[PDB]
């Protein structure tokens, strides 16, 4: 009983987690990119005088 | 006191052979009961798992 049902909600557990990473993973890609569109959208030096 | 014995001993002998014996059943009872509990609890998981 428990060792079939133990490997069950395990493999699902594994299949599931590269599928928890590939969300987050793509989402910090979609993050950065438009962040890096961003910075260079205006002066790389006027960032720096807005600071 | 001889037949005190006899009796006395031959009494509580006759009641916990009785138990014993029927307890003897409801344990030769107990594991076919559970090797069965086995194959239908095991028939009813594995399609669980499908």
């Amino acid at each position: 009983r428990v060792k079939k049902v133990r490997e069950m909600e395990l493999i699902y557990a594994r299949a599931q987690l590269e599928l928890e990473v590939s969300k987050a993973q793509q989402l910090a890609n979609v993050e950065a990119k438009k962040f890096k569109e961003m910075t260079e959208a205006l002066g790389p030096g006027t960032i720096r005088d807005l600071a | 006191a001889m037949s005190m014995a006899v009796e006395s001993t031959g009494n509580a002998k006759a009641e916990a052979e009785s138990r014993a014996e029927a307890a003897r059943i409801e344990g030769e009872g107990s594991v076919l009961q559970a090797k069965l509990k086995a194959q239908a609890l095991a028939i009813e998981t594995e399609a669980e798992l499908e």
